């Protein structure tokens, strides 16, 4: 069996010819108050000719604007170390940290969407007094903690046995991995913004950090090797798909300043010219 | 089992692929979905609504209300212009931080006509003409309104509908035009004069002001996304 | 949210005249972060004078010592003047011989 | 016996007043002395007798500097705008013969508001202000590995080692000295007064004797030294007459024997 | 084989490629980047009382 | 064309100078369906003693006023019944028609914008640090923006050519408005329906919307007219519902 997928092309309005006027019609007077916006076309204006006009606005929907693979993270981890700490990497799953994809997410109030994953990870060797060794490929585990899960307290915590946890074993050189993700939200969207508390007093926490709540990632060497120790460096990029978006915003004029609020320093509106009837001269001899 | 034969372009990442993939949480039964209001589907939806203008740009007013709101006055100013600039939606510092310059400099590419809006904000007991001139490339801005008035206009009489529309259209050689606009790619200037001057009677204040919104028509169109060069970091956590 | 301080005044060695001695001014149960706590020989504010880092109890109470050299005798002895946040009046306590 | 730390922060601190400082315990008596004014931790001289080569002394101030900016970022966090003061009690204590039980609380304004929960190792609490200062402090992406760690692999072991390296400093014991003595009062009554000067250990029990009878405790103060060892001092009011009989009866682990004293 | 035929993305002035899906999620599938669907008139002119064009704003 | 007439309960308002109504996203407000609820009691209507007119406390337009915000709901939290039905539940759903008054005489001149703002969420004078619930609202008292950067404490960036919220106010037409000319007409009105990625929610605990009003050619008049001009807002709830009833929250 094959089933034929009927796709309609979406593409601009055609210009229609106009001649001369003179009425008591006016469709370049309007009055900007009652909130409207003007539906005028030029040929209202001037004298046009017909013209077929063939181009699409395919380029600007939704899922072609959204869909595209950014990074989110960036992470560092040894593999021996006196610390204990530095062994491994670990953080909470948020699009706020690369202001890139943050602004342009936050163009529109609520979101929904599945999620694809896909991490890069490199390695390096220390720099010591002195070099030369046989060393195997490397294998990294990367381990999705939902919210409530217990915590890995260091590298060889029986935590990692990932009996119910979805884990990925990696092995250097092969293709990166990758995975997908549902919406997972227990409201009936994402919010980019959130004007609310956590406490009914008014009072505890302001915003965004009341309703993420969508789990952890930590990552470690398998082997537990290296005499000479290495350090590694792991990338994770997000790209949305199947996306809804409601309420569009304006986009954000001043600069971020942390991940969890939007504080920002007071900016100007535009740059200068140097008078309100400057142009510049183009066409000389 | 099959024979098979592995192609370039084996084991890359490239960023705007897409391909299927395993699902790490299977059987997943999500939350319904809601009717709310205000669901977008397209960009060009968001560029069709107005936006005012900052073309009052000058020292000492980038952070004030003040520039957004272009001065006029009686008596005699028919040899001073009102106001004029450049028309290029994504790089003039006009146009550029407005709803449509904020859409296009996310693209490359654009095409299609344009609307200025423009409203009158005096008392209801001052009179006036003004004339809304647009030029295309290929020659320097008009001096003065004899120049002006060659070009694409309109006369605008201010009475009790407070708005007018100025439409530019669109006239060029190719089909489309650069987002990050040089000399071969110009679309013209924008200019205003006084068409007889302002009137008002006893009793009322002296300037009054205009101010301009801005818009797409319904035949625009932007293709060959890129990056914003208006946000920036320096390191993670921001 | 507050609670007044309590003193009781002592010495570490038996107070014998003649034999010199360290007084100790005790003072505890207050649950701002500072206080004036001062120790007098018949008003001479003992200039001589180091005090303990102020630490807390468990039920988060404030409590120092101001402790001192001295020479117990019969003619002279010694008060301690304390001024806090929540008492109106600086409260005096003067060496008791026997506590 | 055990190892703790009080930690205080102030937030709104008097001209030459540290803003941050904390104080280290272990069993009865202190070790321990720091601000933030220098920026360096210090012995108390009687305990290990050996200046430690940076490898001992400094590790402290590479942690307390760390809970140093933790409590003075937590103010931060909250919107309000009384003067605040933030206290922290950490520390460990041991087992039978092993198997440490920690403990870390933390008080706002004189009020037990949150702690340090292990198994998720994030601090926890009811109030708003917990979450807010819980959030604030877990947002800086290692506080809760670096805190863990403390309270599992660093006390219980610094615990142990000064369990064996200076234990001949643990054997603080020596009998009290003593002051019955009487007082003058309102007319048909006398008040005794019992005493007891520098004994190490805190534990005393006072207890008065009219002549073979047991009348009480008393109103028993206790109030430890510039040297580690304790004073206590009981006083009771009884009879006028008869007083040359009573003879209170006090034990300690320096008294070899229920020193019974004589006026 | 549960096959979906569909049309590409050309110009204007064999075509159509296949599709088949490997996986039980819904999740897993490819992006949907072939849908098209304007509704300005919601963010444009949400008024109302219908305006004309043609005729004045006011009165 | 310009007469209007509105009736909600007993309550009703008469206007001159109207330029239109506008609704929010071409949507009014409903109550709840059957297959998209989630909480499984009976809700309560009220229906006439909740759905009315309210009248906040007046502003004074002056030659240099910066703009007023206020939040919705939390602002009207003392109006009556509404008040109390919020008080005694646990959820709550309605949606707004907001009226916004001012008139002078044709001899004065000014521009009022009136945007209603979902979710606007605002930042603080100290990037490190946290707003305040006071600094973001004051009930039924409006709170004033600033014509210059704000360093205070633990209040609001409130200059006004930010918003409070890090964009550029030339953009705020995105979302549903009216522009007051005094020229033209003297009064605005918006009906919004009911806008959350919940179906329902709490009425203390988050701020639905705001509703800011910016002038941006100021207030200009000549030597004897009136220089006392004020600014009017009054509100009325539509379709409101409730759930989850208990004993009384306090503050």
């Amino acid at each position: 069996v094959v089933e034929a997928v009927e796709n309609a092309v979406a593409r601009v309005a055609d210009t229609i010819s106009s001649g001369p006027s003179n009425s008591q019609a006016v469709p370049a007077l309007t009055a900007v108050e009652t909130g409207h916006t003007s539906q005028v076309t030029p040929s209202d204006t001037i004298q046009t000719r017909h013209v077929r006009n063939y181009h699409s606005r395919s380029e600007s929907s939704i899922e072609n604007f959204l869909c595209r693979s950014a990074c989110v993270y960036m992470g560092e981890y040894h593999t021996t170390n006196t610390d204990t700490s530095k062994l491994f990497a670990s953080w909470t799953i948020n699009a706020r940290r690369m202001v890139q994809m943050r602004r342009k997410l936050e163009l529109f109030t609520y979101v929904r969407f599945d999620m694809e994953v896909t991490f890069v990870i490199t390695s390096k060797q220390d720099q010591g007094t002195q070099l030369g060794q046989d060393m195997p490929p490397l294998t990294h585990q990367i381990m999705y903690i939902p919210p409530g899960g217990p915590i890995p307290k260091s590298v060889t915590d029986y935590t990692w046995q990932t009996s119910t946890n979805p884990s990925i074993f990696w092995t250097e050189g092969n293709a990166p991995p990758r995975m997908s993700i549902p919406f997972i939200s227990i409201g009936n969207a994402y919010s980019n913004f959130y004007d609310g508390w956590s406490h009914f007093s008014q009072n505890g926490v302001y915003g965004y950090n009341t309703l993420n709540h969508m789990g952890q990632i930590y990552v470690r060497h398998v082997n537990g090797s290296s005499p000479l120790p290495m350090t590694s460096t792991v990338r994770m990029y997000f790209k949305p798909k199947h996306v809804k978006v409601w309420v569009p915003r304006p986009p954000r004029l001043c600069q971020y300043k942390n991940a969890s609020t939007v504080n920002f320093t007071p900016t100007n509106i535009t740059e200068k010219r140097q008078s309100i009837n400057y142009i510049p001269e183009t066409v000389k001899p | 089992g099959l024979p098979v034969m592995n192609t370039p372009g084996s084991n890359q990442f490239l960023t705007s692929d897409d391909f299927q993939s395993p699902s790490a949480m299977p059987q997943f039964d999500v939350t319904p979905e809601l009717n709310i209001p205000g669901e977008v589907q397209n960009l060009m939806e968001i560029a069709e609504v107005d936006s005012v203008v900052p073309v009052n740009n000058v020292e000492g007013k980038l952070d004030t209300m003040e520039i957004y709101r272009i001065p006029v006055q009686s008596g005699n100013h028919q040899s001073s212009q009102v106001f004029g600039f450049q028309v290029q939606p994504g790089l003039d510092n006009v146009f550029k931080h407005t709803l449509l310059g904020e859409i296009l400099n996310y693209y490359a590419h654009w095409s299609g006509s344009i609307k200025l809006t423009f409203v009158f904000c005096g008392s209801a007991m001052a009179t006036g003409k003004f004339l809304l001139a647009y030029a295309p490339p290929g020659a320097n801005a008009p001096k003065s309104r004899k120049d002006a008035m060659l070009g694409t206009h309109i006369i605008w009489d201010v009475g009790l509908q407070s708005s007018c529309v100025l439409c530019i259209p669109w006239i060029s050689q190719t089909h489309y035009r650069l987002v990050q606009q040089d000399e071969y790619t110009s679309a013209g200037n924008v200019t205003c004069w006084y068409q007889t001057g302002i009137v008002v009677p006893a009793g009322t204040p002296t300037s009054c002001s205009i101010m301009c919104f801005v818009s797409a028509c319904n035949d625009f169109s932007v293709r060959l996304l890129k990056d914003t060069p208006f946000i920036e970091q320096s390191a993670l956590l921001q | 949210i507050q609670r007044t301080p309590k003193i009781q005044v002592y010495s570490r060695h038996p107070a014998e005249n003649g034999k010199s001695n360290f007084l100790n001014c005790y003072v505890s149960g207050f649950h701002p972060s500072d206080i004036e706590v001062d120790l007098l020989k018949n008003g001479e504010r003992i200039e001589k004078v180091e005090h303990s880092d102020l630490s807390f109890s468990k039920d988060w109470s404030f409590y120092l010592l101001y402790y001192t050299e001295f020479t117990p005798t019969e003619k002279d002895e010694y008060a301690c003047r304390v001024n806090h946040v929540t008492l109106s009046q600086p409260k005096i306590v003067k060496w008791d011989r026997d506590m | 016996l055990s190892l703790l730390y009080h930690l205080t922060a102030v937030s709104s601190p008097a001209p030459g007043t540290p803003a941050f400082w904390v104080s280290g315990w272990l069993g009865p008596q202190q070790y321990l002395s720091y601000n933030s004014l220098r920026g360096e931790a210090e012995p108390c001289g009687a305990w290990v007798w050996e200046n430690q080569v940076s490898w001992y002394w400094e590790k402290e101030t590479t942690d307390l500097r760390i809970k140093e900016k933790l409590f003075l970022e937590a103010f931060k966090a909250l919107g309000g705008k009384g003067p605040y003061t933030l206290q922290g009690l950490l520390g460990c204590e041991l087992g039978p013969d092993n198997t440490s039980v920690p403990t870390a609380k933390f008080a706002l304004n004189g009020e037990e508001f949150m702690n340090f929960d292990l198994k998720q190792g994030t601090w926890g609490g009811d109030w708003p202000e917990a979450l807010a200062i819980s959030q604030r402090w877990q947002q800086q992406d290692k506080a809760a590995n670096k805190e863990l760690t403390f309270l599992l692999f660093s006390c219980p072991h610094r615990l142990r080692e000064h369990l064996e390296r200076g234990r001949g400093n643990l054997e603080w014991k020596e009998p009290p000295s003593m002051r019955l003595k009487a007082r003058p009062s309102s007319p048909g009554f006398s008040v005794l007064t019992c005493s007891a000067f520098s004994f190490y250990p805190p534990e005393l029990q006072l207890r008065f004797l009219r002549n073979g009878l047991a009348a009480g405790t008393g109103q028993g103060d206790f109030g430890p030294n510039s040297d580690g060892s304790f004073h206590a001092s009981s006083s009771l009011t009884v009879k006028s007459g008869d007083e040359h009989h009573y003879c209170c009866i006090v034990q300690h682990a320096g008294l070899a024997q229920p020193l019974r004293v004589e006026l | 084989m549960g096959a979906q035929v569909s049309t590409q993305k050309t110009g204007a002035h064999i075509i159509h490629y296949t599709n088949i899906n490997y996986y039980k999620d819904a999740a897993s599938n490819s992006a949907n980047r072939q849908d098209f669907s304007q509704d300005p008139g919601k963010f444009t002119e949400p008024v109302k009382d219908i305006m004309v064009k043609s005729l004045p704003a006011l009165n | 064309d310009r007469v209007r007439s509105i009736t909600l309960g007993n309550s009703t308002i008469t206007t001159q100078e109207s330029a239109n109504v506008v609704v929010a996203y071409g949507r009014w407000p409903e109550y709840l369906k059957d297959n998209e609820a989630t909480a499984e009691d009976q809700p309560t209507q009220p229906d006439v003693a909740t759905c009315r007119f309210y009248t906040l406390e007046s502003v004074t337009w002056e030659r240099d006023s910066p703009g007023w915000w206020w939040k919705f709901p939390d602002a009207l939290k003392d109006m009556g019944l509404f008040g109390q039905n919020m008080y005694y539940h646990y959820l709550g759903r309605a949606g707004y028609t907001i009226h916004v008054q001012c008139n002078a005489s044709k001899f004065h001149q000014g521009c009022l914008m009136v945007v209603c703002v979902p979710e606007a969420e605002m930042g603080c004078s100290q990037v490190d640090g946290t707003v305040n619930e006071h600094s973001l609202s004051e009930g039924e008292t409006a709170k004033k923006f600033a014509s210059t950067s704000t360093n205070g404490t633990n209040t609001v960036q409130s200059i006004v050519t930010n918003a409070g919220m890090g964009v550029g106010v030339g953009n705020l037409t995105i979302f549903p408005h009216q522009w007051i000319n005094l020229r033209t007409n003297n009064c605005a009105t918006i009906v919004m329906p009911y806008i959350n990625n919940v179906p329902m929610d709490n009425m203390f605990r988050h701020h639905n919307f705001t509703l800011m009003i910016i002038p941006f050619v100021p207030l200009d008049y000549s030597s004897d007219s009136s220089t006392y001009v004020p600014i009017t807002v009054t509100v009325a709830p539509m379709c409101a519902e409730y759930n989850g009833l208990r004993l009384a929250t306090s503050l």
